[PDB]
C-alpha cells in the first residue's frame, strides 16, 4: 500500500506476483526479477547488497 | 525473509 | 546513506544535485527531476500524489 | 520540506 515502497530492478512501480522485502532499507523487490524466492533466510536489495542479478 | 503475494489464486 | 531510500521518477539510484524526501514514504527524489526546489512547504512523491511530472 | 545535496559546492 501507500506507505510501503516498491523499488525493484525492474523499476516499474507495480505490486504483483511474489514479492519480497529488504531487511535493512524495507523496500519491496520481485522475487522474480531477483531471482529470489520465499525459501531465503534473509534478504538485502541490489543496493543494500551490490551485486549482478 | 519478509514475502508477500497480494493477487494470490487460490483452489477454494 | 545505505539507510536512505533513493526513488525518483527518473530510476538512477544516485545521490546527485538537490533532493528532496517524500513527506510520507520518506524515498528521495532528485528535485529537478521532480520540478521542485527547496522551497515548497511540504512534498510528496508521484506515487503518494499521482500526478503529470 | 526536508532537502539534502551531499556534494555542494561553496565559496570558500
Ligand atoms: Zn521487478
Ligand atoms: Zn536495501
Ligand atoms: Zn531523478
Ligand atoms: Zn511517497
Amino acid at each position: 500500500g501507500p506507505l510501503d515502497v516498491i523499488r525493484c530492478i525492474c523499476g516499474l512501480y507495480k505490486d504483483e506476483g511474489l514479492m519480497i522485502q529488504c531487511d535493512k532499507c524495507m523496500v519491496w523487490q520481485h522475487c522474480d526479477c531477483m531471482g529470489v524466492n520465499s525459501d531465503v533466510e534473509h534478504y538485502l536489495c541490489e543496493q543494500c547488497d551490490p551485486r549482478p542479478v | 525473509a519478509r514475502t508477500k503475494q497480494t493477487a494470490r489464486k487460490s483452489t477454494g
